[PDB]
């Protein structure tokens, strides 16, 4: 352990400059177009599944769990497990939920997770989720009353690519005018998903009666009135630069 | 992560290659129907060709002996010179 952080010794990552051309090599292979092919006949149309096929498989390679904990350099807290499966979970947790917002910043929590996945510096919100669908992975964004997370799940070995989109999303979020626009009819959606589960909109109503316009009680979702007058590029921008950092 | 973006951006770098592709894969699947096509041009439009390619073009099954009993034109039913 080289950091101690808020009670927890992290081991830190340093930054190192490495060329494009090096990185690439390393980068996992697929492709989008399929231009040709190879022509190879099923070699096991004729093979029932009840009969073995696989031979000389390499031993397997168990090692017990456990968790580690890594920081990098711009203070962005890293927290890993692997329980040797086939499939992972990428998630992203910001401390930037609805209880941080102020009554004329009412709503935005709930709005940067509209936007999330959005066109990035180096990518077009086609290209992200057209990536993010080709690859298999699934997953969004939801934003709480304390933090907002970025989840993905895939295939392990599409880790390299998950991790950049995720990221992209806090790094260098484009939040051009008319992309954030269409966006707006996602709070009409949260609220009819809110309501159909009776049992989670009780307790959104506890929240607010119990914590009267403060932290807690402040509304998870935006209405669509007066908030959409603030649900602009701009004041997402805004809202980030407050609370969205590598520390939180 | 350059890299990944890299890699993202060339994965539709061919992308004329690839429509041209899709399109002749069309075309391949429409080649068969040249086995209807071509006979029936050949079956609507056999009175035109002359007698002598009429025969090759069947492989000797049709002649001249195989014209109806009242061909259309009456003075050469059984031959050009009549039946007798
Ligand atoms: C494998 C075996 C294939 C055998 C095919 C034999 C075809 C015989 C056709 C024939 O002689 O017909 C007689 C007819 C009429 O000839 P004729 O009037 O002299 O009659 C033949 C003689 N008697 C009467 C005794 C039967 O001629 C044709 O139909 C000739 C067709 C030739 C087509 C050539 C195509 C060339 C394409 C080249 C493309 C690339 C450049
Ligand atoms: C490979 C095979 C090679 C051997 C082919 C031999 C062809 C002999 C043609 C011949 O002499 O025809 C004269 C015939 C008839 O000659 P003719 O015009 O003098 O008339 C005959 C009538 N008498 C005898 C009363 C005068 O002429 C034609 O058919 C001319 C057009 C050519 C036909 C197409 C080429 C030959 C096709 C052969 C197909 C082979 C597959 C098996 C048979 C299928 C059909 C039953
Ligand atoms: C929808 C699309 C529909 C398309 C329909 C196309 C119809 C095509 C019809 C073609 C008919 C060709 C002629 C058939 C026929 O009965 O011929 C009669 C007659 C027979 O004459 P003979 O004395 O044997 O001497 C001439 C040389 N042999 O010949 C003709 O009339 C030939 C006309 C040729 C026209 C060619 C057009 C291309």
């Amino acid at each position: 352990g080289k950091s101690t952080i808020q009670g927890t010794s992290y081991n830190v990552v340093k930054f190192q400059q490495e060329d494009v051309s090096e990185v690439v090599k390393e980068v996992p292979h697929f492709q989008f177009y399929y231009i040709g092919g190879e022509h190879k006949d099923n070699k096991y149309r004729d093979v029932p599944l009840d009969i073995p096929v696989l031979t000389e498989a390499p031993p397997p390679q168990l090692k017990k769990p456990e968790m580690k904990f890594s920081v990098l350099e711009n203070g962005m807290r890293i927290v890993s497990v692997d329980k040797q499966g086939l499939t992972s979970n990428l998630g992203l947790f910001v401390h930037a939920g609805s209880r941080f917002e102020t009554p004329a910043e009412e709503g935005l929590s709930h709005m940067v997770e509209c936007v999330a996945f959005r066109s990035t510096a180096h990518l077009s919100h086609l290209r992200t989720i057209k990536t993010i669908e080709v690859l298999g992975m699934n997953g969004g964004c939801q934003a709480g009353r304390e933090h907002i997370m970025y989840n993905l799940e895939l295939l392990r070995e599409y880790m390299p690519v998950a991790s950049t989109l995720v990221v992209g999303n806090v790094l260098f979020p484009r939040l051009l005018p008319w992309e954030v626009n269409a966006c707006h009819k996602e709070i009409k959606k949260a609220h009819e998903r809110l309501k159909a589960d009776t049992d989670q909109y009780v307790s959104e109503l506890l929240h607010q009666t119990a914590y009267h316009n403060n932290t807690l009680g402040n509304a998870l979702l935006a209405n669509e009135g007066r908030a959409l007058e603030h649900f602009t590029g701009d004041n997402i921008r805004e809202f980030m630069m407050k609370h969205f950092s590598a520390e939180r | 992560t350059l890299a990944v973006y890299h890699r993202l951006w060339g994965m539709t770098e061919q992308f004329a290659a690839r429509k041209k592709w899709g399109w002749r894969q069309v075309y391949h699947r429409m080649l068969p129907f040249q086995i209807a096509l071509y006979p029936s041009l050949m079956w609507y439009l056999f009175g035109w060709f002359d007698d002598p390619y009429k025969e090759a073009m069947t492989l000797g099954i049709w002649n001249v002996s195989k014209r109806s009993l009242y061909f259309w034109d009456p003075l050469r039913s059984g031959g050009d010179k009549g039946w007798y």
